[PDB]
């Protein structure tokens, strides 16, 4: 078959500049002339997107800052004023010989300024607490810098090793991050603490933020 | 325009079978070449197969040979793939795609999930996420509801009766201990509303068959 | 019709030559090509002496020859014999009348020897006086011309009777042959005295006479 | 009221010109003799175009191809070209077409999606004296009556018929490949 | 009686006799003798034999390009050479001697 | 130096003798060679090599001997019939069409065949066979494809030699003759060769032979198989003038089917060009095997025009020549009784008389129509034609075929770079697009489906309507009922395909106001009046001196009628909204005076397009049209619109 | 190489007569056969002519459409048939052979036969004694001899003691009178001492009328 190799993995460019992704073939897909090589934009939740065909060709419906080029076995897609909605996966595909085989992929990120993390937590209600089982949730939402800590406190007590954490992608507008941390235990366990805490670090917070909350409290 | 829509594939268990219906609308389907490609979380985009316009002559690749079955029905419309003897590599959200001129994906479908896990199929868990009063009415709020202890086949999670484009996230599963995922839908309403737009998050679970809309009130 | 011209008179002396002709027209086609000769002879039936001009078949002698046709043709018989003389006949082929024959050439040789008529007159029979019919038979002999006058006589020059006479050609080896028969008396032939025939040859008259006697 | 008007009437034209009824046959008639017209035929020689080949690269125009069979995208051209003329005339109907020459595998197929009346050039050649070949390659066992040079097919054939003038105007099968 | 046909040469002048046999005499062979003319002794009469069909069909064609002006001879030659013609075959000759009278 | 032969002949044991003097022979024979003859015959041929060249020729086998019968077309002298010598044409036998007349046959067939060559070549193909014949002969001769397929008729009073010649591209040539005639007359044969074994068809006194190698026959055999048995029999029971129009009918299926442009080498190809050969021979034979008397003028007249069209058409197509058959003595006399009759009433004469003067006019005036009168004539049989005609209904059969023997020299003046008959054309056409209906189409389309005389002509195929494409065409077609549908449908094909403008460039490249339009592929109609010329298009930009749009439905294609004042356009169309064509309900239906005669009235269909076009010549003519069952006010889709003289367009829709 | 006639006699004017002719020693089918006949006393006239296997006759224009020729196969004989004869018909008739190759002339003849058409009928002659005178002499001769008389048929033939002797001529050609009969003379020559040895009879044949006859002519 043939191999692609897409050189940057991972790619972070401010927006309004311009970002670059390369594809290289093991043995050449050009024949006579044309260069069987397209490009698809992948967004998360969403099925891929017919970006570029062939080497440079952009599909209809499809601004002109997407373009493709290239030849032979080097091929790049260029993309001079990146703007937010941009950022997704990007893949390059091969269609010379029969077995058409994708790109590794690569990830496009927007470089905006810093946000400070909004911070929310909530706790477990009737209808869950009778079934046996207890589960407060912690929500960070609105921040760029994608690393950042989150810590729980069980009216200060730690407990590794039982709080799951789950980030989304880079959103399509302003470009933010959101994180869900959620800290599960227990019915016999929910009504013994009083005030659960949140404890967060992120670059955007000079100080780390914390956020509590008591149990059945007026 | 050109749509294509695939068929809400549930569980099967190694060395099942099931077949798979992606029905095209929107332009001739007699005409197009038609492929099958496949996306596994963590390996990427891979074909499998592809089949020419009612000539049927059709072409796989080495490792989904004699594994996988391309048919096709110019008639209904309709392009099908047949699964046999699967196993864990072939667990996949899978697309239906339209080749045009020079064989690219022209048109991409709605994609299917397939597993091949031995576990069988459980309900979900259903309870919102309370507004709380900490937060100060200026027009900015948090809430939503919360979806866990699950099978990562479905997300038919959408806010408020699709009325709602601002704020709402739907964060990805993540394996639990026991052999299940969890999740949860947030949303960033205006304090202003909080009362009579009260109407909840739908949570929906295709291979059981569940809709859900467990009110999403706040505590007094 | 359209027969072609032959003179019928043709003598020749013996031991020469003889020449005969035949005129013709669209029959003798200019140059010399089929003409046919034959000789007759008394009472026989032909034998082809000459063809195509001058052409001899087999059997025949050098003596007789053809000539170039032109117009009238010729056959030359040398060295004449004693059976040459008799009925010659040419034949030709013609275009309109598919055979053209001849007239006929009585071909006769003139140095013969001569010979002396021996005549003999016969009386009427019993069986003729009884048959009230009454015949003088007077047969002649060898002569030397076929032109032998008779006269015929009772007592002297009757004439205008029942006088019959004939010149029959040669008999075997008998050279120009012989003659014969006369008048029909009735049957008061007794009347007269007697009957005779005067034969007459060259320049000389020979009788013979008979008289009734019982 | 309305005007009345004559009945309408041829237009006038002119009497006939003087008949010439002195003139003689020699004058009115050729030289009387007269030599039997024959005709040399300016025979010219078949060549390949060489520069015109298959196209090693492969492409489908799934917009306005007339059908498919196999890996296989056929076009039947609209305008009319001869069939010498039709090499070049599809090197520029489509990216990465050319001339095709249908096997007894195609050739039914291509016989099925046509009309009862028209025919169509295709790429089936001799260049020698045997051995019909296309721009694939192969032998081809055509139904050669006339001069040979070319060939064609109608709705009812079932092997490349020879056709005689090739200069006609016919629409040409052309393919597209993987 | 007989001939044979080979193909020195004597020109249609030279020509006075022509000879052409009948569909029984030389079996079905169609044969023509053609000889000099006969004038002289210093001068002898050649005779060469030729393709009697060839002679019979070239003696129809003269006489039928002068119908016009042909006499009741000439006319009668044509119909006897016509019946001539008709009487020899072409066919039942091919697997027979075509060169059935060369002595060598 | 030749003197004399003698034959002999020893046949049935008899010797025949017979001589043949050479000399006063070749003195009162000119042109006969004895000694040519000798060195063609190949004398001291052997019998092996005689053989050999025998042994090469196709002999076909014995065909049984078809029973037919000649037709009587050449009738008996009528009572006091003038005869005329061909040489000597003096003016004073011109006492009109009603005189019987009758041509010498010896003087015409000498003007027929006055020239004279080589029918029996030298060539490899027929040396074997024939003698080499020179004669006074005629030839039609044509080459297809470039050069590479010719055939060449060659033939005398007697018989007819066609010649097939096809050179293949690998540079060999194949030949094939076929002879017809009678048996009697046809040519010397060389060799030891007969006819019966040549021989393909056969009746009582005629025959038809061909002569071709084995070799050459399979060549041919492969693409060209004749039905020579109906191909004699049509030849042979057949009479002149019908066989003539039966190939002119072939010659037209031709031109329809795929045309002279690309000619096919299919055997009803072949066939049709043999018969124009057996066409043109079926005349020159008939008029010199009468012998020595005369032929009746309305019987040369009734051939001739036949052979002067297929001439025209072969020529047209082919490009062939036809050298012979033309008799100058006849065209003088066909123009000198042509000037006694005038052209602008010839219309008033009767329908034979019609017919008489139309073949006299097409028999006399050949060469291009140079004298450009004759159109009068036509245009005058054609006029008086439509007044007496019911009105919207196919043309009769005699109608039919006086048109079409009248129309023949509207075509030639059609082809010209400049005609001095421009109005005179124009009424011509005016009144053939006036005939043409849905009717007249339908019975068209019919005969064209079957293949009868229907099909042949009809007014419409000079019409100026152009908005006959397809569909409307099979809309108008016949009912099949009892119909090939398919036959229809190549019928449709053939009439759309003989109406295209790339055919033969006739229609109306010097009509004055054709010129006007600039799309010309958006006009429907065109109408040519005395002082104005109405346009009937799709397309705003006529360029006329006014600007007219009638009531039409929405989406279906606008008619916008323009007029051209005095066939003088204009700057560009009228730049303005268009006008309004005023309503006349203010009108009484009986009119005993003739205020409607020079106008035109277009019957049309909102929805489907033009239905009717009627120039509304004579009172007859008007009368039909007022009131009677044509008026219908039922439909709000129909509507009846006129156009009159002075540019002027009204819409009539009231009657009392 | 023998070539017979026979077949002919007297008959009536108007009537009707077949000739035969019969051939032997030769190829009958390879030659052609003429008729000629010849006057009596006369030259000599072609008649009529029939090739092999009767393919093409010629007949004189002085027979035209009365006299028909007839042919039989192999080495058989010829025929005449003569219909409606007249007077100038009567003669001998010979069927002579035609020569071979491109000849023009006559090979072999036959005897003939004597056709005489005359109204005249048939009569048988009367036969008388020519006595001689017994003279007493040494030799000399005996007037012995006989006379047939007054006979219309033409041949006559007559022999002494059916042709015992070879010398003394026998027959005298008969003449012809003024009436149309003939009559003949038989006169041989013995010597006058021979007398009691053998009696002397002359045996007279006329077949034209069946009539044989011998009488004595021993004298008184
Ligand atoms: C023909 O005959 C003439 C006789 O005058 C003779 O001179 C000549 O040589 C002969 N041959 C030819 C070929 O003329
Ligand atoms: C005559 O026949 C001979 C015999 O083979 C041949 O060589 C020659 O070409 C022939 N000539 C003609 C004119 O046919």
């Amino acid at each position: 078959d043939i191999v692609l190799t897409q050189s940057p993995a991972s790619l972070a460019v401010s927006l309004g500049q311009r970002a670059t992704i390369s594809c290289r073939a093991s043995k050449s897909v050009s024949t006579s002339g044309y260069s069987y090589m397209h490009w698809y934009q992948q967004k998360p939740g969403q099925p891929p997107k017919l970006l570029i065909y062939l080497a440079s060709n952009l599909e209809s419906g499809v601004p002109a800052r997407f373009s493709g080029s290239g030849s032979g076995t080097d091929f790049t897609l260029n993309i001079h004023p990146v703007e937010e909605e941009d950022a997704a996966t990007y893949y390059c595909l091969h269609s010379r010989d029969l077995p058409p085989t994708f790109g590794g992929g690569t990830k496009l990120e927007i470089k905006r300024t810093v946000a400070a993390p909004s911070v929310f937590i909530f706790p477990p209600s009737d209808e869950q607490l009778k079934s046996g089982t207890a589960s407060v949730v912690c929500l960070l939402n609105n921040f760029y810098p994608r690393e950042a800590k989150v810590q729980w406190k069980v009216d200060n007590a730690l407990q590794s090793g039982n709080s799951q954490e789950s980030v989304t992608e880079q959103d399509s507008k302003d470009s933010t991050y959101s994180l869900s941390s959620t800290l599960t235990l227990s019915k016999a366990d929910y009504e013994k603490h009083k005030v659960y805490a949140c404890e967060v670090t992120h670059q955007g917070l000079s100080s780390p933020v914390t956020k509590s909350f008591n149990r059945g409290e007026c | 325009e050109v749509k294509l829509l695939e068929s809400g594939g549930g569980l099967v268990q190694p060395g099942g079978s099931l077949k798979l219906s992606c029905a095209a609308s929107g332009f001739d389907f007699s005409r197009y070449w038609m492929s099958w490609v496949r996306q596994a979380p963590g390996k990427g985009l891979e074909w499998i197969g592809e089949i020419n316009p009612d000539s049927s002559t059709i072409n796989y690749t080495s490792s989904l040979k004699d594994k996988f079955i391309i048919s096709r029905d110019n008639a209904k419309n309709t392009l099908y793939l047949q699964m046999s003897k699967v196993r864990s590599e072939d667990t996949a959200l899978y697309y239906c795609a339209r080749q045009g001129d020079w064989w690219y994906f022209d048109v991409w479908g709605a994609g299917t999930t397939v597993t091949v896990s031995s576990a069988s199929t459980k309900g979900p868990s259903v309870f919102p996420l309370a507004p709380s009063s900490k937060s100060t009415s200026g027009g900015t709020a948090a809430l939503g509801c919360l979806v866990k202890d699950y099978f990562p086949e479905p997300v038919t999670v959408s806010w408020n009766s699709g009325a709602l484009t601002s704020g709402v996230h739907t964060f990805p599963a993540v394996l639990q201990s026991s052999g299940l995922y969890s999740l949860s839908s947030v949303v960033t309403v205006p304090s202003s509303s909080l009362g009579t737009q009260t109407y909840i998050c739908n949570v929906n679970h295709k291979p059981s068959n569940t809709k859900v809309d467990k009110k999403v009130e706040p505590k007094s | 019709q359209s027969v072609l011209t032959q003179p019928a008179s043709v003598s020749g002396s013996l031991g020469q030559s003889v020449t005969i002709s035949c005129t013709g027209t669209s029959s003798d086609v200019g140059g010399y090509d089929y003409v046919s000769w034959y000789q007759q002879h008394p009472g026989k039936a032909l034998k082809l002496m000459i063809f195509e001009v001058n052409n001899r078949p087999s059997g025949v002698s050098t003596r007789f020859s053809g000539s170039k046709s032109g117009n009238t043709a010729s056959l030359t018989i040398s060295g004449l014999q004693a059976e040459d003389e008799a009925d010659y006949y040419c034949n030709s082929y013609s275009t309109t009348t598919t055979w053209v024959f001849g007239g006929g050439t009585s071909l006769t040789v003139l140095g013969q020897p001569k010979a002396a008529p021996s005549v003999t007159l016969f009386p009427p029979s019993s069986e003729e006086l009884q048959a009230n019919k009454a015949t003088l038979v007077c047969l002649i002999s060898d002569f030397y011309p076929g032109a032998v006058t008779v006269a015929w006589k009772a007592d002297s020059s009757p004439v205008k009777a029942g006088v019959e006479t004939t010149t029959p050609s040669k008999q075997s080896n008998n050279k120009y042959a012989a003659s014969s028969y006369l008048s029909l008396t009735p049957e008061q032939w007794k009347s007269h005295r007697s009957y005779s025939c005067q034969v007459t040859h060259e320049g000389s008259t020979v009788e013979k006479t008979v008289a009734p006697t019982e | 009221t309305w005007v009345p008007k004559p009945n309408v009437e041829v237009w006038p034209v002119d009497p006939p010109p003087p008949v010439n009824f002195n003139k003689t046959a020699e004058q009115e008639y050729g030289d009387k003799e007269v030599k039997l017209p024959h005709w040399t035929p300016t025979l010219h020689t078949f060549q390949v175009p060489q520069n015109y080949t298959k196209a090693n690269c492969t492409y489908c125009n799934t917009r306005e191809y007339t059908f498919s069979y196999k890996g296989c995208c056929f076009y039947f051209t609209k305008k009319k070209h001869t069939w010498n003329g039709c090499f070049q005339a599809c090197a520029e109907l489509y990216p990465c077409t050319y001339f095709y020459g249908p096997t007894p595998d195609i050739l039914p197929v291509v016989t099925r999606n046509l009309n009862a009346i028209e025919s169509l050039w295709v790429g089936v050649y001799r260049v020698g004296e045997g051995n019909w070949t296309s721009l694939d390659g192969g032998t081809f066992k055509v139904y050669q009556i006339f001069g040979s040079h070319c060939t064609y097919v109608s709705k009812f054939s079932t092997v490349p018929v020879s056709h005689h003038e090739c200069s006609f105007l016919k629409p040409c099968l052309c393919v597209s490949q993987r | 009686p007989c001939c044979h046909v080979t193909q020195h040469l004597l020109a249609l002048e030279n020509i006075s006799d022509i000879y052409l046999v009948s569909n029984q005499t030389c079996d079905g062979f169609s044969l023509a003798s053609l000889n000099s003319p006969k004038n002289g002794s210093n001068q002898l009469v050649i005779s060469r034999c030729a393709n009697g069909l060839n002679v019979v069909s070239f003696f129809i064609s003269i006489l039928k390009r002068s119908s016009s002006a042909l006499t009741g001879h000439l006319r009668e030659l044509l119909t006897t050479l016509e019946t001539l013609y008709g009487s020899f075959s072409v066919e039942d000759l091919f697997g027979a001697n075509l060169n059935r009278y060369a002595w060598h | 130096s030749l003197s004399e032969v003698k034959l002999h002949l020893d046949i049935e044991g008899h010797a025949s003798h017979y001589t043949i003097p050479w000399t006063e022979l070749m003195a009162k024979v000119p042109g006969l060679s004895p000694e040519a003859l000798w060195r063609e015959a190949n004398v001291t041929e052997d019998l092996a090599s005689m053989l050999n060249r025998y042994k090469l020729i196709y002999k076909t086998s014995g065909t049984l001997g078809i029973a037919l019968a000649e037709p009587v077309d050449i009738p008996a002298v009528s009572e006091g019939s003038m005869q005329v010598d061909a040489s000597k044409v003096h003016p004073g036998v011109i006492s009109g069409l009603n005189s019987p007349a009758c041509m010498l046959s010896a003087p015409l067939e000498k003007q027929l065949f006055y020239y004279i060559g080589t029918m029996l070549p030298n060539t490899r193909p027929h040396s074997y066979v024939f003698y080499q014949l020179r004669c006074h002969l005629s030839y039609v001769a044509l080459s297809i494809n470039g050069d590479k397929f010719q055939y060449t008729g060659a033939m005398t009073s007697k018989f007819l030699m066609g010649t097939y010649k096809r050179v293949t591209e690998k540079g060999d040539e194949h030949v094939l003759s076929l002879v017809f005639g009678k048996t009697k007359d046809l040519p010397d044969l060389r060799g030891p060769f007969s006819y019966p074994s040549l021989t393909s068809a056969q009746s009582g006194d005629y025959s038809l032979v061909i002569v071709t190698t084995f070799v050459h026959y399979a060549n041919f055999h492969n693409y060209f198989v004749p039905n020579l048995k109906d191909m004699f029999s049509r030849a042979v029971t057949m009479t002149a003038a019908s066989y003539a129009r039966y190939v002119l009918q072939k010659l037209v299926l031709l031109e329809m089917k795929g045309g002279c442009r690309e000619p096919e080498l299919d055997t009803e190809t072949l066939t049709t060009m043999f018969e124009v050969s057996v066409a043109f021979f079926k005349v020159g034979h008939a008029v010199g095997e009468t012998g020595n008397g005369c032929v009746d003028l309305r019987w040369l007249a009734k051939s001739f025009f036949e052979l002067t069209v297929l001439k025209d058409i072969i020529g047209i197509c082919y490009g062939a020549t036809v050298k012979g058959m033309q008799s100058y003595g006849l065209e003088r006399l066909a123009a000198m009784l042509m000037a006694t009759v005038k052209m602008e009433e010839l219309g008033h004469l009767t329908t034979e008389k019609q017919e008489y003067a139309l073949r006299l006019a097409t028999v006399g005036y050949p060469k291009a129509g140079v004298y450009s009168g004759l159109i009068g004539g036509a245009t005058s049989v054609l006029l008086s034609a439509y007044n007496r005609h019911p009105l919207f209904q196919p043309l009769h059969t005699v109608m039919r075929e006086t048109l079409f023997i009248g129309s023949h020299v509207v075509l030639r003046e059609l082809r010209l770079n400049v005609t001095t008959q421009g109005p005179n054309l124009a009424l011509y056409q005016l009144l053939s697009t006036a005939l043409c209906s849905a009717l007249e189409i339908g019975e068209v389309l019919r005969g064209l489906a079957l293949g009868t005389e229907s099909g042949l002509f009809s007014p419409c195929y000079l019409s100026l309507r152009f908005d006959l494409t397809r569909d409307k065409l099979l809309s108008m077609a016949p009912q099949e009922a009892t119909l090939d549908q398919a036959a229809v449908s190549n019928a449709v094909d053939g009439f759309l395909g003989r109406l295209s403008l790339e055919r033969e460039d006739r229609d109306a490249w010097h009509l004055p106001a054709y010129k006007c339009v600039d799309r010309l592929d958006k006009v429907l109609m065109i109408i040519p009046l005395i002082n104005v010329t109405f346009i009937i298009s799709s397309d705003r930009e006529v360029r006329g001196s006014a600007l007219y749009e009638a009531s039409t439905t929405y989406l279906s294609s606008s008619l916008f009628l323009s007029p051209v004042i005095m066939n003088k356009c204009s700057q560009g169309a009228v730049a303005g909204e268009p006008r309004q064509i005023p309503k006349i309900q203010n009108f009484t239906r009986t009119q005993k005076s003739c205020i409607f005669c020079g106008f035109a009235l277009l019957s049309y269909d909102e929805k489907e397009g033009l239905e009717t076009t009627t120039y509304i010549t004579s009172q007859e003519v008007q009368n039909s049209i007022l009131s009677s069952n044509y008026f219908d006010f039922d439909n709000l889709h129909v509507h009846y619109l006129l156009l009159t003289t002075n540019g002027t367009v009204m819409e009539i829709a009231g009657l009392y």
